[PDB]
């Protein structure tokens, strides 16, 4: 579990948009340093940028 | 922000 560190706005049909704060669940690394997403926030699944997001406490 | 990885 991770929680984002930024906004992130989506740049293609399989990224996950997200909110500072949100907190995430890793799915997998798929597309590198692009990981496969899932929000407990919003329930979207998509890729992430992994250098906007932590780990949770 | 930090720039985003290359995909």
């Amino acid at each position: 579990t991770f929680v984002a560190l930024y906004d992130y706005v989506s740049r293609t049909e399989t990224d996950l948009s997200f909110k500072k704060g949100e907190r995430l669940q890793i799915v997998n690394n798929t597309e590198g340093d692009w990981w496969l997403a899932h929000s407990l926030t919003t329930g979207r699944t998509g890729y992430i940028p992994s250098n906007y997001v932590a780990p949770s406490d | 922000a930090p720039p985003l990885p290359p995909r």
